[PDB]
RNA sequence: AUCGAGAGG
DNA sequence: TCTCTCGCTGAGCCTCTCGAT
DNA sequence: TCAGCGAGAGA
């Protein structure tokens, strides 16, 4: 996978609500990962490495 | 006919899973030991006289049992 | 036929002299297992 | 010399009396000489001398020295094999506490003491030990069991752990460890290597560590060193501890000098290659071989051709006795070194040696029981085994480079046991069903039905014959063909006389074919089993009735003599394949047209917004489907019959004699889907998750594909074959759960003496039986009143085993259903008894006693899944999807029957069925129940109850797209809870002639909107709450997601009028790697997780249902006894069977389930020990009730439980199989804190510590072993 | 004996 | 009383070749 | 990685 930024989904298989979880990730060439994800409380969350 | 198939040779015992009768005893006392075979051997290798013996009616659990009795007096 | 050392010998003797006659004993990886789970510091044992 | 396994903690001082050596200071391994170093983890003192018979000093190296300690060294001489055996202790300065009691589990040191895990987590890392080591040598047992008494779920387990301790002898103070044990050097061996350098274990390294980190804090302590530092590698040795034994679990695993985890103890007992599962339950053997498998097709039923090179090897010491016996040789060097020699007296002796000694070939994937089988074997020369191509069908076994291994029997009892159990002669009959396996394919029924079919006009035609010796004359002469159709004077045996043959003479209309054929069926049987076209189904029904009519060597005759014949005429007959044999049809553009008109219009349908995606595409794929069968039918029409011959001047039809549609007629190989994609469409391809309707591919294999159709039928190619390659690991772990949960039962006794069974009824679907109630209880004991339909008239006594003359008998009279006593209704303790179980299906007789049933019905239900999954991309991947009925048109005339419906009457007068579970059952004018449907939600009936329908009318019409809902009641209609962006949205289309609203999804709904539920309620003219036919609460109807209204509020409607339509999941491609998690899902009895509610208590009827749904097998247990548990899941992992076309009887799921259900919860403690609500196996229960009864006392009341295989088989009464099983650790460590123990009971008890397994020819061994006690 | 990479059934 | 994050368990069988530690 | 299950979290 080249690098970049990409969004993507869980299709709703996260969690027993069925609600898209929708996520970006901004992965490099070189370096450490970066990721934007939510929750079913409809809250950001970063996660790194 | 013995050689292919053993159902004659289980129809008399009537079960299948004792086969103790025709290997342990039968089997190795002419193997190992001098007993002699009744029927004829037909150039045939052990453990198929036997087999023939209970499928024409010599060899049974109680016929062993007394004839190891008979020899157990002196 | 295999993981019993003494087995195997007499076995082999046995047939070379023609009695087809087998003597088990106990195979070799249950006393490897069981001495390396004594090792890990839980007793186990054959009781008789 | 022993007869139980017992398991528990062990105390310091055990620990210190296993010691051969003193003490392990050192650390040093090796490599100061070539002799090991003093008290190094290989050491002389510790572990023994290293040479045999000889010691490392030096001073004495005789046997007759033997027993001597040593001067210089110390140490004692004894043969190096005890290097095996002996162990040695290291002395920790600080005790460190064991990671399998603390982790790994519900910690039990965090069930001693009340506070939780992360408390003493971060106790033991220092964020000590000794602290609690003195909590834990603080408590007394007793007394906090009488306060934890006092109070009274958490206390419970605390109180039943503490009594473990209490009872078992255990103190915890040896939980935290003081003395750590080593292995023996020689089980961590140093294997010497090519190059200087020694390879070294992952252990030997670990050892190493902690034995340098304890010494640090040895040295360290006596020099007095401050507090800060002290405490720090106190840590670094509980780590080492840690990585020493069951690393990786308190995270970053120690890794050596590669980025690979190191290997722990904890790692030699668990896993794929634990001792287990790869040197306990499987091992590798002597005297065996391996190579490829040829046809031979020269041989007979029970014979099989090996290589003389293969043999010279195999047989080696038979040779070596025989040949000291004749005198050549003296010594074994001798006749070794003629055996390398390959003199011609090594050959003769070989000839001698392999006469009648049987060998066991089996194939790679050893399915079922099948797949092991004796043969009798003969030399032959070259280097490939040969196989009888009968049994092939067997092995699963094809000759495309497949191989085969061999083994050979060694002593007196295995070569009985390979002739009476094992040899192929004996295996008629699969153990799954009551079908043969021997089952001539391919050539040879290519060859029989071509004998058997007839043709008008042949040559020789009209001609009478004295029997079928002048037939053969005459087609071997070449006067007549073999097709001509003649009269035969033939004379048949029957066995009607009582105990005798008689003979009956006749002149025949037959063909000539025909009676050549007659000449090799035994004495016996009817002519009109060989006065046919003998397809695959004639011939194993041929077969079948040999065996059931004259026995079983006249079968092996006569299927030896059916593959000699079939092979040679099929060699006569000289048929090919030709591209010209191919045939395409001339309707089939023509219907393509019409599919693609319609789908067009299908189409131009959603481009305007009345209908949505999902329908549009559940609409196309049904189209197409539908083009796809109508193709094959006219192309199999036109290949059928267009054969035009003229006989005497005037023409007339016959069926053809098309290479092609004889290959396909024949069932010898082929079915109807390849030769509809060799002459019609290729059809609907599916990806390896679901369907793909990308277009019709308008193409033959005939005429070839163009681009873009290839590049969509890969899709197909590819889903098959990750299909297979993905799926067989699931089938085979349901195989072996299975097999580890059902391995205990054996049979053990005769007959119990109980009465009640479960009552089998024939199953139909849809009109067609699929099972008739003769195979029902075929080989079934009967329990109570099987009475014919003649009031007070017994037509056969009671406890009786069903034969086929039996069952003819039942199927004369018409005997509806039948009550028959089954596996888990039975009385017997630890097994079952012989006539519950009933009919073997290997042999044809009632089963005998300590056969293993539970293995053969594991297997029974394993092979399948994964056969058909490695059977997947045979079909090239196409959709398998049947297009949905939409009506229903009765079969036959007869009397119309409705069961458990409620219905309304709409504005039409037809009835509007109203009910989830509606059942259509069709009765004729006697009263026997014909056929059976399934009515969905919202069909309507034309003609009302009660009335006669003739054949061919339409029942009920409904649209199987959408499942809508129905009005109980007339009124007006008043929108409630329904707020636009909240909980639902609202459009309105440009040009489409409906504005509707759609219900939003509770995923895609806001966090205020969950607490509004939508609901559509009917509600009066003035504004009022309709009132419903004797209810005291309104309509109102409760609208899920994805729901479409297209009414408007204020709105009357009639009774019975749809409102919302809710479009249905597509869920295509049904198939067996779409069904088999359905039944790992049964089998695990897991929760539906919308489970329907059942009446708890009667006052309604008990077991009655209230609200819909699916039913849980828990519930359906514990309101309905285990008998109806029971029939719902079988009928369910039937259902998902019988898709495929598998066939597979009900016991062996019977006794699957009798399997799962062992436990049972005690509900009032009566006079016995057990207390309060406990999980105990029930069979310990039945005999304290039956004791307590004999004692005058009052017995214990309890109640089912119900668990999946994995919970059922994962807790039972041996520890050694739950271990064996998976979760090594956690069944071990509860193990040796409940000091269990183990009786060795089961199969792999036995199996794992070499002795004979308690089935079979054991049985015996272990009944008398048993009365002596 | 491991690890890695292929290959066959 | 109960609906939700976080952790640990498992994931078919047999065979052949090479290199590199 | 997907798919389940039991103990622990608050709400
Ligand atoms: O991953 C695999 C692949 C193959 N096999 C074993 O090989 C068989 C499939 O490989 P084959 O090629 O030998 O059988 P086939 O007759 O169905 O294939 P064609 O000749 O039509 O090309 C399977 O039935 C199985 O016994 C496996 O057990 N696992
Ligand atoms: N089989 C084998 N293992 C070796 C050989 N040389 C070293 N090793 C093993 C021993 C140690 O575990 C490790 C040392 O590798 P080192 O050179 O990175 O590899 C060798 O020639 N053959
Ligand atoms: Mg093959
Ligand atoms: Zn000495
Ligand atoms: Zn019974």
């Amino acid at each position: 996978r080249s690098p970049g930024v990409f969004f993507d989904s869980d299709k709703g298989k996260t969690h027993s609500s069925g609600k898209v979880l929708y996520n970006a990730r901004i992965i490099p060439y070189r370096g450490s990962w970066l990721d934007f994800e939510f929750d079913p409380k409809d809250n950001l969350f970063v996660r790194i490495d | 006919m013995a050689r292919v198939t053993v159902q004659d040779a289980v129809e008399k015992i009537g079960n299948r899973f004792d086969l103790v009768l025709v290997a342990a005893r039968r089997a190795r006392q002419m193997q190992v030991g001098g007993k002699d075979p009744l029927v004829p051997e037909e150039n045939d290798k052990t453990t198929v006289i036997a087999l023939r013996e209970i499928e024409e009616g010599l060899i049974n659990n109680q016929i062993l049992d007394v004839r190891e009795r008979q020899e157990q007096q002196e | 036929k295999s993981d019993d050392v003494n087995g195997r010998t007499k076995m082999y003797k046995n047939i070379v002299d023609g009695n087809h006659q087998m003597e088990p004993g106990m195979p070799e990886s249950f006393n490897v297992l069981l001495k390396e789970i004594r090792s890990l510091g839980i007793n186990i044992e054959l009781e008789d | 010399e022993f007869d139980a396994i017992k398991i528990a903690l062990a105390s310091p001082d055990m620990i210190r009396s296993w010691s051969f050596g003193e003490v392990k200071k050192p650390e040093t391994i090796n490599y100061r000489t070539f002799k090991p170093e003093r008290d190094g983890l290989f050491c002389a003192r510790i572990f023994g001398p290293v040479k045999d018979y000889e010691c490392l000093c030096g001073k004495y190296k005789r046997l007759k020295h033997r027993g001597v300690i040593c001067e210089k060294c110390g140490v004692e001489v004894t043969q190096t094999k005890v290097r095996r055996e002996r162990m040695g202790h290291i002395e920790l300065a600080s005790p460190t506490a064991h990671i399998w009691f603390l982790k790994s589990l519900p910690s039990r040191i965090g069930l001693l003491l009340d506070m939780p895990l992360r408390d003493i987590e971060r106790v033991l890392y220092f964020e000590g030990a000794e602290a609690i080591q003195a909590l834990l040598k603080s408590m007394d047992l007793e007394q906090e069991c009488e306060q934890l008494r006092e109070e009274l779920k958490k206390l419970t387990k605390r109180i039943k752990l503490l009594e473990a301790f209490v009872q078992s002898g255990n103190k915890p103070e040896w939980m935290i460890l003081t003395v750590l044990p080593v292995l023996p050097p020689d089980l961590r061996p140093l294997v010497p290597l090519d190059g200087g350098r020694f390879a070294t274990s992952d252990l030997n390294d670990l050892y190493r560590r902690v034995i340098n980190r304890n010494n640090r804090l040895k040295r360290l302590l006596d020099l007095a060193a401050p507090d800060i530092i002290v405490r720090n590698e106190k840590r670094m040795l509980q780590e080492a501890v840690d990585a020493l034994l069951d690393n990786g679990r308190r995270g970053r695993a120690i890794t050596g000098s590669n980025k690979r985890p190191l290997k722990s103890l904890a790692d030699m007992i668990k896993g794929k290659q634990g001792r287990f599962r790869q040197n306990l339950l499987g091992k590798r053997v002597d005297y065996s071989g391996r190579s490829v498998i040829t046809v031979g097709p020269y041989l007979r039923l029970h014979q099989c051709g090996l290589p003389k090179k293969m043999a010279l090897e195999l047989f080696k010491p038979f040779i070596y006795g025989k040949l000291e016996l004749r005198g050549l040789a003296t010594t074994i060097k001798a006749a070794k070194k003629m055996v390398e020699r390959e003199e011609a007296v090594v050959w003769d002796i070989l000839d001698e040696v392999i006469r009648e000694h049987p060998v066991l070939l089996n194939r790679a994937p050893t399915l079922h029981r099948l797949g092991i089988q004796a043969f009798e074997p003969v030399l032959i020369e070259g280097k490939a085994i040969q196989l009888h191509p009968l049994v092939c069908a067997a092995y699963n076994a094809d000759f495309d480079g497949d191989q085969m291994a061999v083994h050979v029997p060694l002593t007196l009892e295995a070569q009985l046991e390979a002739r009476a159990l094992m040899m192929s002669t004996n295996n008629i009959l699969s153990p799954a069903n009551g079908e043969p396996i021997i089952v001539p394919s391919q050539d040879v029924v290519l060859g029989l039905y071509y004998m058997t079919r007839d043709c008008v006009n042949a040559k020789g035609e009209g001609m009478v014959l004295t029997g079928p010796k002048e037939a053969e004359r005459l087609y071997r002469s070449g006067l007549a063909s073999l097709h001509a159709r003649v009269k035969v004077r033939i004379t048949e045996y029957e066995k009607d006389a009582n105990g005798e043959l008689v003979a009956k003479t006749s002149l025949k209309d037959t063909t000539v074919g025909r009676a050549i054929l007659w000449m090799i069926v035994p004495k016996g049987l009817p002519y009109s089993i060989v006065n046919q076209a003998l397809g695959k189904k004639a011939i194993s029904k041929m077969l079948n009735t040999c065996y059931r009519i004259l026995g079983l060597k006249p079968t092996v005759i006569f299927a030896d003599q059916i593959m000699y014949t079939g092979f040679a005429y099929a060699a006569r007959s000289g048929a090919s394949v030709g591209i010209d044999d191919m045939v395409i049809p001339e309707k089939k553009h023509e219907i393509i047209s019409e599919a693609e008109a319609e789908v067009a219009e299908i189409q131009e349908q959603f481009q305007s917004g009345l209908v949505t995606a999902g329908e549009r595409y559940n609409k196309v794929i049904d189209i197409w489907a539908a083009a796809n069968d109508r193709v094959s039918k006219a192309m199999m029409d036109n290949l059928q019959t267009e054969t035009v011959i003229n006989r005497d001047g005037q023409e007339e039809k016959q069926v053809s004699f098309n290479s092609i549609y004889m290959m396909a007629d024949s069932g010898a190989r082929g079915s109807a889907a390849q030769i509809r994609q060799l002459a019609g469409m290729r059809g609907l391809m599916a990806k390896p998750d679901g369907s793909i309707i990308e277009t019709p591919i308008t193409a033959n294999f005939r005429e070839g594909l163009n681009v873009l159709q290839y590049f969509i039928s890969t899709h197909g190619a590819r889903k098959g074959l990750a299909d297979t390659a993905l799926k067989t690991a699931n089938s085979g772990y349901l195989t072996r759960r299975l097999v580890d949960v059902a391995q205990d039962l054996v049979v053990t006794e005769d007959d119990c003496g109980t009465h009640e069974g479960i009552m089998m009824t024939p199953v139909i679907e849809g009109g067609d039986v699929k099972e008739p109630l003769r195979d029902r209880v075929l080989g079934r004991v009967t329990a109570e009143d099987v009475l014919k339909p003649g009031t007070a008239d017994i037509l056969v006594p009671r406890n009786t085993l069903l034969h086929e003359q039996w069952c003819d008998l039942l199927e004369e009279n018409s005997v509806d259903a039948v009550k028959v006593r089954s596996v888990v209704s039975c009385d017997t303790d630890f097994g079952v008894c012989a006539h519950c179980y009933g009919r073997d299906l290997a042999r044809g007789h009632i089963i005998n006693k300590g056969e293993a049933i539970g293995v053969i019905a594991a297997q029974s239900i394993g092979e399948p899944g994964t056969q058909l999954t490695m059977r997947t991309f045979h079909i090239g991947g196409a959709a398998s999807r049947a297009a949905a009925e939409s009506s229903i048109q009765v079969k036959n005339k007869g009397s119309i029957k409705l069961s458990n419906v409620k219905s309304v009457v709409n504005s039409s007068g037809k009835l509007v069925i109203t009910s989830r579970n509606t059942e259509l059952k069709l009765i004729d004018e006697f009263g026997r129940t014909k056929e059976s449907y399934k009515v969905p939600y919202g069909a309507v009936l034309a003609k009302g109850d009660g009335e006669q329908v003739a054949g061919g009318e339409t029942v009920a019409n409904w649209d199987p797209h959408t499942m809508p809902v129905i009005t109980e009641v007339s009124g007006f209609v008043r929108f409630t809870d329904m707020i636009d962006g909240q909980t639902i949205t609202r459009q309105t289309d440009e040009l489409t002639g409906l504005s509707s609203l759609v219900v939003l999804d509770s995923a895609e709904r806001t966090a205020g909107g969950k607490d509004l539920r939508p609901a559509l309620k009917i509600v009066d003219a003035q504004g009022n709450d309709v009132l419903i036919p004797g209810t005291d609460m309104p309509a109102q109807y409760f609208l899920p997601g994805k729901a479409i209204v297209q009414l408007e509020d204020g709105v009357q409607i009639s009774s019975g009028d749809t409102l919302a339509r809710i479009p249905q999941e597509s869920g295509g491609t049904k198939d067996i790697t779409g069904g088999l998690p359905r039944v790992a899902d049964l089998f695990e009895a897991r929760r539906p997780k919308e489970p329907a509610i059942l009446a708890e208590i009667s006052g309604v009827e008990r077991g009655d249902v209230i609200s819909d749904g699916p039913e849980a097998p828990h519930d359906i247990l514990r309101l309905r006894g285990v008998h109806a548990v029971t029939r719902y899941i079988v009928n369910e992992v039937q259902d998902v069977y019988r898709l495929q076309g598998v066939k597979i009887n009900d016991k062996h799921i019977e006794v699957i389930v009798r399997q799962m259900l062992r436990k049972a919860t005690i509900v009032n403690a009566g006079s016995s020990d057990f207390l309060e609500g406990e999980q105990v196996e029930y069979s310990r229960v039945k005999i304290a009730n039956r004791e307590l009864e004999a004692n005058g006392k009052v017995g214990a009341t309890y109640s089912r439980d119900l668990l999946g295989i994995t919970k059922a088989s994962l807790a039972t009464e041996s520890f050694i199989s739950a271990a064996s099983f998976q979760e090594t650790t956690r069944v071990l460590t509860e193990a040796a804190v409940a000091g269990k123990r183990d009786e060795l009971r089961g199969l792999k008890e036995n199996v794992i510590v070499g002795r004979l397994i308690p089935a079979g020819t054991g049985y015996a061994y272990h009944q008398d072993r048993m009365r002596r006690r």
